[PDB]
Parts: structure tokens; C-alpha cells; sequence
């Protein structure tokens, strides 16, 4: 506690959360992004909105937040308020009517190597096309396009943690079964700028309805 | 209150509420978790969601907040706004609406030996799997899962609070003359348990 | 500007305490951390601990139980107390001023270093044996053995040693020092002229002189 | 050292976000406005609320934020929290729920030469009086009214953005390759004035 | 045949797979077309790609014949 | 913690030469390497930190470079004042120091002036019988010494020491001793000291009897 | 290019938002109040609540916020955050279940004379005695009683800007027509205090229902 108090005071005495945490402005901050789907809260076919409970793990190295553990009694990791540090501004591009960005600023785990792990919770109300023709026996391919809103791919590169979303903590929905899921990183190019790519990670879930209820109560 | 003001100014000199009170690097903060149910507000089988009004009962030792009462005019306990001390980020993990935190950060009580006791109110909407099969004659088994969002089991150790007799009263507490009874649901069993992990966290359910 | 005068006892008995003091000049202890380094005889340097500018301390985990460091900002002093000393603790001790960048520290200035030797042997006078061969210039010498502690001073005729003399470093054996010295002298000079080594030992103000004979 | 930190200190160590970027008080700030409609979320005729998600592109010159890339290692853009710069305080005047401002405070981008760009996303619930006369074959003339909450027309002035062809985008911008139609309504025209 | 491709980042020159022999470039507007310009896609095809109603497509057989709009063959 | 090794252990060089010293870690040091110089009887002085940054007031001769686990210190034109020990150390995970590189002045080869001395009778009267063998003003310092008594090689009781480069001629002087009791000494009669050095293909021998 | 920063710094260096902005404490702050009605959002006969969108223009002179324009290059007006300055605490006395006071703290326009104009938006849910006997052809006289909550008439005086509310920006309602409107200032005396009046401004609107919907769907 005494060691960690000293450490936190010394880390944040001159920290700036405005500029990117690189040593050289020509370097790219590389952010690993992992989506954990905790619960599929709702599907709204009328307004075409999918409500999901997620944990959005982000990992990156902050150059200025290194320390030597032997200076601080063997403290190898600390927990700090995430409002103090620079963070990537991941935005849900296909937000329907929820929050575009993270709003629950939980604690960041910071390691002596400067590696930061942040795992904020979120509720995503994404917008996706709903195909109702076969209802109730339909299946929906609905997606979440995540990307840095104001940084382009030449200054902050985002990489998916795994080719699939994390479903280990997923609570079983009572009306929809996730047939499959997958995350793809994309790198769009524009006619202004042959050099700078624009990056996004689109997670998608193919979910199938459990029709039994509509069989009993309607059919 | 001259003595209380001076003691309060003494304790928070150089204190950092963001740093957990582990004296040695390997030390774990033991946190007792108890629950008092003030009102079972509702159960909703469409949202599979149980709404409750509760008081938490969190107890831990912060060595930085101990003092000798005989020196400080016999003051043997102190009431302090909770924002100013380190708090375990105990949150309701299985909440349904994204509200993890307590409803109101009322003051903690600090004993002269450093025991901190905190009883914040909370309105919670936990998710609860509904046994639809025998509705309306059904019974339900809803859970509230409390854990630190940040700290590992190597940093904060949870355990169920004891009863007034000091027995291992692993239960939800319900005062007979205070509990707001629900017109549709009757509480039968109200135990609690500590769940060990199989980098990992304990849970109190 | 920046100076760190390390000081303390040279000889220390086993199992007792050692006290060292580093006196700072050119900067204020309230704004620069001070750290203690140790260089065991025959080994590379190692870091023992740091007195922080804010008044806290941190220690090497292997020395955590044996070390105490403290400071007095009123006269710019930093103190190191060590207990349970052993022969393995013999070496050179430096105080250093540390630079910082955010939470990263490195040693930027050193003291001149104080040699601390852990031993129990009592000061002893040297014997001065002549060294002559078994049968333009030939080397002949003197063996200065059995003395303690360092140093021992050797000259030849006390005024005529000249640059043709070497003083090979002393060696510890059985807790006492042994040294050798040699001079180059003509083959006809050393058996006839009173070529003499003069040796003195400040540890007990001892003095001897030994000529060359065969 | 990080050149971005030098540039940030050079620009903002003596910057006042409370005052307009004009050299004389009688000068008007010119704002270029673009609205990109991402989704038409709903139209509620019972409450007469149109719910839409938009991106508001706002561009202006701020001479106080002028730098050359040659002096700062070739930096051509800087990202700054929007609370740190002067903003024209654009609001949706004809909202119905009392939410006048944007949903997310995106960073502004400061380009060399003093160009400031802001692209906040917003959720808006505007008033739309519903003409029910021919329902269910009806069409509705909803409107979005953007104005500065603080400044009059002699202090802040609007112009429509100009596309890469040089043509003014005097209308709502929608991208054909990603726009998803609403399940109840379609958009026919979207002029701006 | 060698053509520019956007499959790699940055754009790179690549020999087309066997059978395909036309470099092509496709463009269209997205939400950012007013500031970033049109999307650009560059690569190899055996036949000129189908045109979506809003897409712009060009096909050619020379090497390097499909440079990025801010580049040259 | 990160282990550090230095090479070469000794480096003979002449005034004005460019010289490079190498430091290698067991793990990535992430450019948190520093170099400092030490002389005999002198306070250590920091030369380089963070692999590139010169300490204020240091001559522009010194420049550092490296990455990953391998780092180097270079002197563009070796001055006479720069003959010293150079230590690299890391300050990112613990504090660990190299073994040091002793940059020393180049010297023309010289054969050792070898001699041997029996324990004098004044010593034998005390019971001590230490024999001694000397090798003065040789270069380089690479030398080997062996004691033989009645032809049999001896290792027990053998000790030796070598001075540093002479301030005027840069050669080295070495002494060696063989501690013996009077009984052990009188038990043998032939004594010889054998010296191996680079200036001869065969070792030099100095011997005595009776 | 720096004189407005100088002006704001000079004004607020020693400002206090707690004391009333008068030269002498025995003086009365004269506040002019003007209700602008932007939209009649809702009428609820069941809970007797009228929900309206308003702009509550307030004008008063702050004695301490004068400056000389020639000292500042002819700057005659500035915009200040309203949280910085003292404000009259107008409360909707007949609040049903909304906010009692203003909660959108927009900027005030401050002129060199010390004259402050503040025009915060508000949504008022006033309590109105709905009369249902003649339903649906009924006329409702609904009122908004505004006044300073804690200041009495001897320390803050409020004066209506005009005899009538400002309906120039009023969006026409689909179900109620405002037949007339009128603000009346009232001063009341209590047995505690012969000297100090208590002041309120009651605006009222006579709204007439359009009966056609209820004629069609019910009659
Ligand atoms: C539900 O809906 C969702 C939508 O929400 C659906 O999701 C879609 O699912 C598709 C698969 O089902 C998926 O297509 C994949 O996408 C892959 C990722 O594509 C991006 O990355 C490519 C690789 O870049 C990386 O690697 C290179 C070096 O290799 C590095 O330099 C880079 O830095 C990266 O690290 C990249 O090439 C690609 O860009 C090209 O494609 C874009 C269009 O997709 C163009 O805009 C862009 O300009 C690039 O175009 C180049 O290439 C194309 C040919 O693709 C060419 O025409 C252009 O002229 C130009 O040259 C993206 O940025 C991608 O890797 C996959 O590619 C497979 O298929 C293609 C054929 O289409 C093959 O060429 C390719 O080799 C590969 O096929 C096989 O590959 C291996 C060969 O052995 C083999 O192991 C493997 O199994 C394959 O068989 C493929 O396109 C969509 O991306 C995804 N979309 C979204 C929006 O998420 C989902 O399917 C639905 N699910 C349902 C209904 O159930
Ligand atoms: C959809 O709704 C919008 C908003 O209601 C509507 O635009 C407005 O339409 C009204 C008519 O209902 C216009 O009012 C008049 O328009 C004529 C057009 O020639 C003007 O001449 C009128 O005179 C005023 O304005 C002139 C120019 O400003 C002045 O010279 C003159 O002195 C008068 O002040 C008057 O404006 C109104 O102008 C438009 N407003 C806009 C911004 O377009 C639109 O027509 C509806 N569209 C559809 C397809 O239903
Ligand atoms: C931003 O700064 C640059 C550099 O000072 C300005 O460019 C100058 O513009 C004036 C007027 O057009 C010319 O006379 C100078 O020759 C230009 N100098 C250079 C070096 O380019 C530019 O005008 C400034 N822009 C703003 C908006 O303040
Ligand atoms: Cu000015």
C-alpha cells in the first residue's frame, strides 16, 4: 500500500491523457479488442434493434506507464481508474439508439511492462436488417461494427483477440440460439488517401429463433 | 468538534482511496459480505428479472484507518463519507440492466482498530431463470452474485458475513418487523454461499 | 556541484553492526532520491536499497531484514545501518543520486566509495624475509608476510628505490596479508653493497629493514 | 520525444475555449454543416416524435489553432477532446424530450492550417406533426432545425459543406452501400435550407 | 500480368493468379465520401466485375494499369 | 532478473582508435541500458543512458546503440584519458550489472624477466618456507605459472598476484608464492618455476637446489 | 485577440454567486420574467398534469458585472456560463411531478451595463384542476405559478415582462387551441410579517379542446 501509493503518485505526476501513448509519433498504437457476449437481452424486429450485454476487453501498451518492480517492493500490477489514462475511442458504428461509446469507466489493470487491460461492460443496441418472411422459424445474421471514431489505421491499429467472440460466460437466451459467431477485421481505402487505411472489427452472430412459443400461442 | 476534526484530518493525511490496504505485497484484503433484504420489489417472468431493495453489509480491515482512542479524546468510532475511503468494488455481477453499483454511497463506520463497516442501499434487477413449467403453482430459485469487478482472489478474499451470535449465519437477513412483505411471493429459503474459482475471482451467491 | 561523500568504518567485526553515512552537497534530499550500491570483492556491483525523496525507503529483497536506511534533511545526511555482517559483505560501498523519468529510475551520480572489510583478525606486524637467487641487472627482493590490516609501505634504501621496483598486490592468507617486492640491481652490487628493503606498517607503527644476502 | 505533445502544448498552453475564433468582435465565424442520417429509427404518431441517429459534420477555421507540419515532424492531424476547443454549440431546436445536444463528445480533429473538424454522433427525438388524413397511405414532412444556442447570426454563420466534385451538399447525406431502410417508412427527399 | 491490389495493406503490386488477366478498379461513395473521397478497390479479375447501380468500374489489361487515383502507373 | 554479459573481458587498444564494447542480456532490455566508466580510486561516472542519451558534459566521443538483447558502446577516437573499466547495467527489471570491460592501452610485446628465490634461512629459522617466483615487465598479461618440486608438480599453497600496467611502459609485473613448512621444504631439494607466455613457443624455467 | 479573456478574468476574480447582486443589501433585485411558450406537449386529465415546453427569459442587472467597453476594444457583450453567476431561484409552485426549478443551465448574455439576459429551456409539468363535466367540449384554464422560493419580496422583486405570455414561437397543438393567455403578478401578506410581501407571477392559458377525435371515435 505504501509502495503502491508511491508508485501511483509517481506514474501520474506528469501523465497526459490527450496524446497517444507512443514513444515516437510515427509509431502506431496497437490495440487488441475482444468481445465477450454475456447475454442476448432482446431482439426487436419492429424497430430492427438487437440489445446485448457485453464486456469489451481492450489491451494495449502505454509507453509511459512502465516501472521497475524492485523499486516498489515487488509490485507487479495495480488497478487504476480508467478516466486518468488515454484510451482508444471505440465506437459502435451501427448504434441504433443506445450509447455509441463506453460509459461505465471501470478500473484498468496495469502491469509493470506497461501492458493495460480494460474490460468495461456495455449494453449495445445495434441496428441490423431483420428478415421476417419465415417468422417464427427465421434466423438473423446481426452484427456489431466497432472502430476508433477519430483515429485512422495509421495511428491506432486494432486487432481482434480471436477470430471468434468469447461465449464462455454467455447466458442461454430463452428465445434465440446462437448458431455461430465470428469476428472479421476490415481495412477500407479511400480516394483521398492511398496511404492511410481505415480499420474496423465487425463481429457477427448468426442466431436462430426457438419457435415453440409462437407454435403454441399463435399457430 | 475539535477532537473529531483533528483525528479526521490526521487519518487522511497521505491516504489514497484508490489503493487497496494490503500491508505486504502478498497480503489479501478479507471482505465479509452480508445481505439484508428490505423489499422484494417484484419478479418479472417476461424479462426473467427479479427486482429487490437491499442493504449490503460489507466489512473489511483497513490498517491505515486505525488509531488509539485514548489519545484522541476517547473517540472510539468515526463516520466517514464512503467516497473518501478505499472501497472494494463489490458489484452485482448477474444484474440485468447494466446497473452494477449501489444506489447511494452513505457513510462508512470506522472502528479505532481499523474495522470498516459499510451498509449501502441498493436497488437491483438481477437476471433469474424462470421455471415456467408449473406456472402459476411454481417456485423460483433466484440468485444474486456479488463479486469484486477488478480484484482477483489473490487481492480481495470474499466470505459470508456472520450472524449476531457469531454463528456462520450464511443467510439473507430479514427483520420480521421491517421487511415489506410481497403480495404474490413467499420467501422460503434464503441461504448464502461462497463460490471458489475452478486471475480468478471468488463469488458470494 | 553534485557531491556525495560516503564515509564510515573500514574494519568491522562479524555479527556486529555497520554504520555508513553519505553526506550530500549541491542538491536537496527533499527532491532527489539516494540509493546504496555494494560491490563485493571479486564480484560485480549490486543494488541494496533507496531512500526516497519523500522520506520512504525500499530495500533489496535479499537484504530486507538486515538493512535500515534513514535520512536527516536538516544537514543533508543519509545513513545506512546493517546487522549480522559476515565475511561475504566485504567490498566497496557507494551512495548514488538517482534520476527519474515518470516511474523509472537509474543511477546518475556516485560517491567515491568506502571500502568495508568484515574480519576479526587483530593488527599484526610483518616479517621481512630476504629473497636472493639460489645461485646487467638481476631482481632481488623482500617478502613482507603476516601483517594486518592493509596497507604496508615498502621502499629500497628509503631514498634509492628508483623506478626499477614493483609492489605486487598483497594477498590474504589465514586472515593476514602477504606482499612481495623486488628491485633490479647489478650482479656485483647486491652481494657486496648493503641493498636493503625498508618496510613500515601504520597499523602498529612497525618498521623493519632487511638487506640482501645469500 | 513525442511530437504530438509538443504540438498540443504549443496550441493549447494559452488558448481560451470560451471566446470565438475571431480577431475582431464584429467578425462572423463561418461554420460548414453536414448532416449524415445513419438510421431512421422510428416515427411515433401517438407521441408525434421522430427518432433518428445522425452524424453532424461541423467544420470551421480557428486561427488560434494554426500550425505547419514542417515545424512538428510532419504531423498533419491532431486529435483533441472537444471540451478543450471553442465550439459553435449547435443544438437541435425542435427536439421534444429536452435533449438539445449530441450523444457522444467525439474528439475534434485539428488539421494544419487551422481547420477544425468535429463529427459527433447524436440521437435525436424531434417534433413531427403528423398529417393523418390519408393514413395508412400517408407521407410526412418531418424537419430537423439546427441552430447555435448561444450566438446570433452576426457571430456564427452556416454554409453547407461542399463535396469532392465541388457541388454543395445542400441536403441530408445518406450512403447507399450501408443505409438500411426502416421497416415502416422510406425517405424520398431531404432538402436543406 | 501484375496489378495493384488493396488486399494487402498498403496497396501492393501482385502477379495475378493463373487464368485471370484483367486489372480492375472499383469505386463508390460511402458515409465519408464528402471528406475521404470514394472507396477504392484494386485487383485482378478474369472478367470485368458486375456493376452495382451506384458503383464505378474500370477494367484494363496492361500491367500497373489500375493505380490508386492518387498514384501513377 | 536479467543477466548481463560483457565482451571482450579485456581490450588492448591504442590512442586514437575507434573501439566498440558489447553487452548482451538474457532477456529483452527494451533500451533501458546505461553505460558508466570507472577508474581506480575514482567515483563512477555515467556515460550513456537509455542506450543513446549522452550524460551532460560527457565528451562527444562516446555513443551508444543497440536493441533487443544486444547493445554496444563506441568511442570514435580513443583518448589516453579513456583507459578504464566500462560497465553496462539495466534498470528495467531489477538492477543488474555486467562484469565490466577493462579497456587498456596497447603495448609492444615484452618477455618476462623471470627469477626464482628460495626461502631464506632467516625465514627457515621461523619455520616458514615460502618459495617465491617473479616475472617482471612482461606484456601482454596472459601468463601461466607452475611450481615443480623434485620434478613433481605442486598446486597446494600456490598463490599469485599481478600489478596493473606500468604508468610508463604499460608492461605487467607478477609475483607468485608457494607456502611450505620447514619439514615439507627439507623433504625436497629440487625446485623450479615454469612460466608460459606468448613471447616464446616453449616455457621459461628458473630453478634452484640445496 | 486576448482582451475577452482579460475581461472575464477581471470580472470573476472576486465574484460571489451567493450574495445578491446589489450595491447595498437593503436594495431589492428587480427581475423581469417572461414566459415564452414553445409547445403544449401534453394534457393529462387523469393525473391533472399539463406538460409544456417553455423558455423562461429572466433579465436583471448584476451591479458587479459592469465594464467599460473602451478598456476592452469595444466589446459590448459576452457569453458566460450561468453556473458562475448569482441567479434568481424561480420555482414552479404548482409543479405536479416534474422539476421544480430550471435544470438546463445554458449561458447568459452579459452586457457592459451589467444587464444579464438568461433564457433557459424548461419542461414544466404544472398541476391543473381539470374539469371533466362537459367532456369532450371542455375548456381548461391552466396556470403556472412562478416565484422565488427562498427570497421574499423585500429582497428580490419579480415583474412580468408583458401582460401576456410570448406565443410568437408557439408550435400549434393537435388537440388544444389556446383561446387566451395572461400573466398576473400577485403580492400576498401573512400574519408573521406586516412589512414583507410575498410575490408570485401566475401565468394562465385558456385552452379549448378540439372535440372532433372524440366525436368520431366515441359518439
Ligand atoms: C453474416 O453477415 C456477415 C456480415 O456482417 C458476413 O461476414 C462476412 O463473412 C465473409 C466470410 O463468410 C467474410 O469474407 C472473408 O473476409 C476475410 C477478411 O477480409 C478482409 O481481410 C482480408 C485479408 O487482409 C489481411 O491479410 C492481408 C494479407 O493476406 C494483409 O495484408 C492485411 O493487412 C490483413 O491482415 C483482405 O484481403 C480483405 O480486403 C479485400 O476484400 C475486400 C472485400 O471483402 C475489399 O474491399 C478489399 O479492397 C480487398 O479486396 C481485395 O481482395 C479481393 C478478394 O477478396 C479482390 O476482389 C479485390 O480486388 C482486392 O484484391 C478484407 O479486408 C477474407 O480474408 C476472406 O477471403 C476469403 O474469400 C476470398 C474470396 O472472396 C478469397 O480470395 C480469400 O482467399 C479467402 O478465401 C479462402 O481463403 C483461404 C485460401 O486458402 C482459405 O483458408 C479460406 O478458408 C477461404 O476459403 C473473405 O472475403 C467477410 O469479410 C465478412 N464481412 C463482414 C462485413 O464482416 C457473414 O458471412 C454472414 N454470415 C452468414 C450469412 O452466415
Ligand atoms: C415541408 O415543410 C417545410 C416546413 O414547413 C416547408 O417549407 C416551408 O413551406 C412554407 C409554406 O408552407 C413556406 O412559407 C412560404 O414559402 C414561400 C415560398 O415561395 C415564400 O414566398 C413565403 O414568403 C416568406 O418567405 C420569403 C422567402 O423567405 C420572403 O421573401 C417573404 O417575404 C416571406 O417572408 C413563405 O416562406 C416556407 O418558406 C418554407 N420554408 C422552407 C425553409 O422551405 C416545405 O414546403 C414542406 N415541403 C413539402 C414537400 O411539403
Ligand atoms: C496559418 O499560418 C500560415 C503560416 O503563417 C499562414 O500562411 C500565410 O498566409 C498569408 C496570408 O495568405 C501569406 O501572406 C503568407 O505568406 C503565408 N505564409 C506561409 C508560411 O504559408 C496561413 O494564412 C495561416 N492561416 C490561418 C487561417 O491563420
Ligand atoms: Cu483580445
Amino acid at each position: 500500500s505504501e509502495h503502491e501509493t508511491r508508485l501511483v503518485a509517481k506514474l501520474f505526476k506528469d501523465y497526459s491523457s490527450v496524446v497517444r501513448p507512443v514513444e515516437d509519433h510515427r509509431q502506431v498504437v496497437e490495440v487488441t479488442v475482444g468481445l465477450q457476449l454475456i447475454q442476448l437481452i432482446n431482439v426487436d424486429e419492429v424497430n430492427q434493434i438487437v440489445t446485448t450485454n457485453v464486456r469489451l476487453k481492450q489491451q494495449w501498451v502505454d509507453y509511459n506507464l512502465k516501472w521497475n518492480p524492485d523499486d516498489y517492493g515487488g509490485v507487479k500490477k495495480i488497478h487504476i481508474p480508467s478516466e486518468k489514462i488515454w484510451r482508444p475511442d471505440l465506437v459502435l458504428y451501427n448504434n441504433a439508439d443506445g450509447d455509441f461509446a463506453i460509459v461505465k469507466f471501470t478500473k484498468v489493470l496495469l502491469q509493470y511492462t506497461g501492458h493495460i487491460t480494460w474490460t468495461p461492460p456495455a449494453i449495445f443496441k445495434s441496428y441490423c436488417e431483420i428478415i421476417v418472411t419465415h417468422f417464427p422459424f427465421d434466423e438473423q445474421n446481426c452484427s456489431m461494427k466497432l472502430g476508433t471514431w477519430t483515429y485512422d489505421g495509421s495511428v491506432v491499429a486494432i486487432n481482434p483477440e480471436s477470430d471468434q467472440p468469447d461465449l464462455s460466460n454467455f447466458m442461454e437466451s430463452g428465445e434465440w440460439v446462437i448458431k455461430e459467431s465470428r469476428g472479421w477485421k476490415h481495412s477500407v481505402t479511400y480516394s483521398c488517401c492511398p496511404d492511410t487505411p481505415y480499420l474496423d472489427i465487425t463481429y457477427h452472430f448468426v442466431m436462430q429463433r426457438l419457435p415453440l412459443y409462437f407454435i403454441v400461442n399463435v399457430i | 468538534s475539535e477532537a473529531e476534526g483533528r483525528l479526521r484530518e490526521k487519518l487522511f493525511s497521505g491516504y489514497d482511496s484508490s489503493v487497496r490496504p494490503a500491508r505486504e505485497v502478498g497480503d489479501r484484503v478479507r471482505v465479509s459480505v452480508g445481505l439484508i433484504l428490505a423489499q422484494l420489489i417484484s419478479l418479472n417472468e417476461k424479462d426473467e428479472e427479479m427486482s429487490t431493495k437491499v442493504y449490503l453489509d460489507l466489512e473489511w480491515t483497513d490498517y491505515r484507518l486505525s488509531w488509539d482512542p485514548a489519545e484522541h479524546d476517547g473517540i472510539d468510532s468515526l463516520r466517514i463519507t464512503a467516497e473518501s475511503v478505499w472501497l472494494p468494488d463489490v458489484v452485482l455481477l448477474n444484474n440485468n440492466d447494466g446497473n452494477f453499483d449501489v444506489a447511494l454511497d452513505i457513510s462508512v463506520v470506522v472502528s479505532s482498530d481499523g474495522s470498516v463497516r459499510w451498509q449501502p442501499p441498493g436497488i437491483y434487477r438481477s437476471s433469474c431463470s424462470i421455471q415456467v413449467t408449473y406456472f402459476p403453482f411454481d417456485w423460483q430459485n433466484c440468485t444474486m452474485v456479488f463479486s469484486s469487478y477488478s480484484y482477483d482472489s489473490s487481492e480481495v478474499s470474499l466470505q459470508t458475513g456472520l450472524g449476531p451470535d457469531g454463528q456462520g449465519h450464511q443467510e439473507i437477513h430479514i427483520h420480521e418487523g421491517t421487511f415489506i412483505e410481497n403480495g404474490q411471493w413467499e420467501i422460503i429459503h434464503k441461504p448464502s454461499r461462497l463460490i471458489q474459482p475452478p486471475g480468478q475471482r471468488q463469488e458470494v451467491i | 556541484e553534485v557531491q556525495l561523500q560516503e564515509s564510515g568504518p573500514g574494519l568491522v567485526q562479524p555479527s556486529e553492526t555497520l554504520s555508513l553515512t553519505c553526506t550530500v552537497s549541491g542538491f536537496s534530499l527533499t527532491s532527489y532520491s539516494v540509493s546504496w550500491l555494494r560491490q563485493p570483492s571479486g564480484k560485480g556491483p549490486e543494488w541494496m536499497g533507496r531512500m526516497w525523496d519523500d522520506g520512504g525507503t525500499v530495500y533489496n529483497s535479499g537484504l530486507k531484514s538486515r538493512l535500515s536506511i534513514s535520512r536527516d534533511t536538516s544537514k543533508n545526511q543519509v545513513f545506512l545501518k546493517m546487522n549480522s555482517l559476515q565475511t561475504d559483505d566485504t567490498g566497496t560501498y557507494y551512495c548514488t543520486r538517482d534520476e527519474r523519468i515518470r516511474a523509472i529510475n537509474w543511477f546518475a551520480y556516485w560517491g567515491q566509495g568506502t571500502l568495508v572489510t568484515v574480519s576479526s583478525a587483530e593488527t599484526t606486524a610483518p616479517s621481512v624475509y630476504p629473497l636472493a637467487p639460489g645461485t646487467s641487472m638481476v631482481t632481488l627482493g623482500c617478502l613482507v608476510k603476516g601483517y594486518f590490516p592493509e596497507p604496508v609501505t615498502v621502499t629500497w634504501n628509503s631514498g634509492a628505490l628508483s623506478s626499477g621496483v614493483h609492489t605486487f598486490p598483497a594477498v590474504l592468507q589465514s586472515g593476514l596479508y602477504t606482499l612481495t617486492s623486488s628491485v633490479t640491481v647489478p650482479s656485483s652490487t647486491w652481494p657486496s653493497q648493503t641493498v636493503t628493503c625498508n618496510v613500515a606498517h601504520p597499523g602498529q607503527q612497525h618498521q623493519r629493514w632487511t638487506r640482501k644476502l645469500c | 520525444k513525442n511530437e504530438e505533445l509538443r504540438l498540443y502544448h504549443h496550441l493549447f498552453n494559452n488558448y481560451d475555449p470560451g471566446s470565438r475564433p475571431v480577431r475582431e468582435p464584429e467578425d462572423t465565424v463561418t461554420i460548414s454543416l453536414k448532416v449524415t442520417l445513419t438510421n431512421l429509427i422510428s416515427l411515433n404518431e401517438k407521441e408525434e416524435t421522430l427518432t433518428t441517429s445522425v452524424w453532424i459534420g461541423i467544420d470551421w477555421q480557428d486561427y488560434r489553432l494554426n500550425y505547419s507540419k514542417d515545424d512538428f515532424g510532419g504531423i498533419e492531424t491532431l486529435r483533441v477532446p472537444s471540451e478543450l476547443v471553442w465550439l459553435p454549440e449547435i443544438v437541435l431546436e425542435n427536439n421534444i424530450d429536452g435533449q438539445f445536444g449530441v450523444a457522444y463528445d467525439a474528439n475534434v480533429l485539428v488539421y494544419e492550417g487551422g481547420s477544425v473538424t468535429w463529427l459527433p454522433p447524436a440521437i435525436y427525438r424531434s417534433v413531427c406533426a403528423v398529417e393523418v388524413t390519408y393514413f395508412p397511405f400517408d407521407w410526412q414532412n418531418c424537419s430537423l432545425i439546427f441552430r447555435s444556442q448561444t450566438y446570433n447570426a452576426e457571430e456564427v454563420e452556416f454554409t453547407f459543406a461542399v463535396d469532392n466534385d465541388g457541388k454543395t451538399i445542400n441536403k441530408i447525406d445518406i450512403d447507399t452501400e450501408a443505409y438500411t431502410e426502416n421497416g415502416e417508412w422510406a425517405i424520398d427527399f431531404c432538402p436543406g435550407v | 500480368i501484375v496489378c495493384h491490389t488493396t488486399a494487402t495493406s498498403p496497396i501492393s503490386a501482385v502477379t495475378c493468379p493463373p487464368g485471370e488477366n484483367l486489372c480492375y478498379r472499383k469505386m463508390w461513395c460511402d458515409a465519408f465520401c464528402s471528406s475521404r473521397g470514394k472507396v477504392v478497390e484494386l485487383g485482378c479479375a478474369a472478367t470485368c466485375p458486375s456493376k452495382k447501380p451506384y458503383e464505378e468500374v474500370t477494367c484494363c489489361s496492361t500491367d500497373k494499369c489500375n493505380p490508386h487515383p492518387k498514384q501513377r502507373p | 532478473d536479467i543477466v548481463i554479459t560483457q565482451s571482450p573481458s579485456l581490450l588492448s587498444a591504442s590512442v586514437g582508435d575507434r573501439v566498440t564494447l558489447t553487452c548482451k542480456g538474457s532477456q529483452n532490455i527494451d533500451n533501458y541500458l546505461a553505460w558508466y566508466q570507472q577508474k581506480l580510486g575514482e567515483a563512477p561516472k555515467l556515460l550513456i543512458y537509455k542506450t543513446n542519451s549522452l550524460q551532460t558534459g560527457i565528451p562527444s566521443r562516446f555513443s551508444g546503440s543497440g536493441s533487443g538483447t544486444d547493445y554496444t558502446l563506441t568511442i570514435s577516437s580513443l583518448h589516453s584519458e579513456d583507459l578504464a573499466t566500462y560497465y553496462c547495467y539495466q534498470y528495467i527489471n531489477g538492477y543488474t550489472f555486467g562484469t565490466g570491460t577493462k579497456l587498456e592501452l596497447k603495448r609492444a610485446d615484452a618477455a618476462p624477466t623471470v627469477s626464482i628465490f628460495p626461502p631464506s634461512t632467516e625465514q627457515l629459522a621461523t619455520g616458514g618456507a615460502s618459495v617465491v617466483c617473479l616475472m617482471n615487465n612482461f606484456y601482454p598479461r596472459d601468463i601461466s605459472v607452475k611450481w615443480k618440486i623434485d620434478g613433481t608438480e605442486r598446486r597446494d599453497g600456490v598463490l599469485d598476484s599481478v600489478t596493473d600496467q606500468d604508468s610508463k611502459d604499460s608492461t605487467y609485473s607478477m609475483s607468485s608464492t608457494l607456502s611450505l613448512t620447514k619439514a615439507d621444504y627439507e623433504s625436497h631439494n629440487l625446485y623450479t618455476c615454469e612460466v608460459v607466455h606468448k613471447t616464446s613457443s616453449s616455457p621459461v624455467v628458473k630453478s634452484f637446489n640445496r
